[PDB]
């Protein structure tokens, strides 16, 4: 569109590589560092989507 | 202070046609379409013209817009008592990569 | 689109900014509320746009990172806070559903607005 | 994929299944496509 479409989404963080024909609806934050995190996105864990 | 420049206030008799100008460069006017918003005094702004040619159904045919190179002109036409409003010209700007707006013109309804 | 917005606020320079924009009668997960301020005599002035999903946002090039726009899907609100507070800031802050096409692109319906005097 | 069979008038009352032999015809197939690792019955 004129504004430049931004709605389409893609996941860059995942705990494992999905097998063919997989779909996931939950978009909880994926932890990257050793320290676990809970609640909202922050240090060592970004939004996968 | 706005990048796009508009007259401060244009007035006309009821029934007469009033032209509102918007001047700039080709980065935002030449490269991107010009649109015109109107806000009545004390009310939230409503879309008047978008993409210079189409209007949101309700708008009467008097309101028209034209874009020539780096200039834009909105001929309100058919001046009525409710025309009195702030008129803003808007466009995407590639140099700023975002929406930019005009200085705003205060339409006045004369006696 | 009822378009709910917070009230007018005058906290003085060097204080804080509060602008909640509540969605009503529509789906907020697909409808955002980008922010525009009007400088007196200077017409509309763009400040930023928000994406309720994922949480991405875009701020004005003139504005620094101090402006903070976020969205809450559960309460269907858009929260805008500006750290800067100067005499030039005095303006009416309006947030609008961005047209169509999943509603992130270009302003159509502004809300009542929040006049901030600094 | 669900295959089913039904043996009526079974006279193996006390506890145990009969020492019979039969196959299970195919009934239903559907693309559910979700992670399944646990299951339970439903009474009424
Ligand atoms: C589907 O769900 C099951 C059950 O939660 C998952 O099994 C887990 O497998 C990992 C191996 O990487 C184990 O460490 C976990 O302990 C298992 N879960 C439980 C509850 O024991 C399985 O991974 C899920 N499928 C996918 C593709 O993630």
């Amino acid at each position: 569109k004129v504004s430049g479409n931004y709605n389409y989404l893609y996941r860059l963080f995942r705990k494992s590589n999905l097998k063919p024909f997989e779909r996931d609806i939950s978009t909880e934050i994926y932890q990257a560092g050793n320290k676990p995190c809970n609640g909202v996105a922050g240090f060592n864990c970004y939004f996968p989507l | 202070q706005s990048v796009l420049t508009q007259p401060p206030s244009a007035s006309g008799t009821p029934g007469q046609r009033v032209t509102i100008s918007c001047s700039g460069s080709g980065s935002n006017i030449g490269s991107n379409t010009i649109n015109w918003y109107q806000q009545l005094p004390g009310t939230a702004p409503k879309v008047l013209i978008y993409r210079n040619n189409e209007r949101p159904s309700g708008v009467p045919d008097r309101f028209s817009g034209s874009k020539s190179g780096t200039s834009a002109s909105l001929t309100i036409s058919g001046l009525q008592s409710e025309d009195e409003a702030y008129y803003h010209c808007a466009a995407w700007d590639d140099s700023l990569n975002g929406p930019v707006f005009g200085g705003g013109t205060k339409l006045t309804v004369l006696g | 689109v009822q378009l709910v917005q917070s009230g007018a606020e005058v906290k003085k320079p060097g204080s804080s900014v509060k602008v909640s924009c509540k969605a009503s009668g529509d789906t907020f997960s697909s409808y955002t509320f980008s922010w525009v301020r009007q400088a007196p005599g200077q017409g509309l002035e763009w400040m930023g746009r928000s994406i309720p999903i994922v949480g991405k946002a875009i701020y004005a090039q003139e504005f620094q990172g101090r402006v903070t726009i976020s969205a809450d899907r559960s309460t269907t609100t858009v929260y805008m806070e500006l750290s800067s507070l100067r005499s030039d800031d005095t303006a009416v802050y309006y947030c609008a559903r961005d047209q169509s096409g999943f509603d992130f692109f270009y302003y159509d319906h502004w809300g009542q607005g929040t006049l901030v005097a600094v | 994929k669900i295959y089913s069979k039904h043996t009526p008038i079974l006279v193996r009352e006390p506890e145990d299944l009969p020492q019979g032999f039969s196959a299970l015809e195919p009934l239903v197939d559907l693309p559910i496509g979700i992670n399944i690792t646990r299951f339970q019955t439903l009474l009424a």
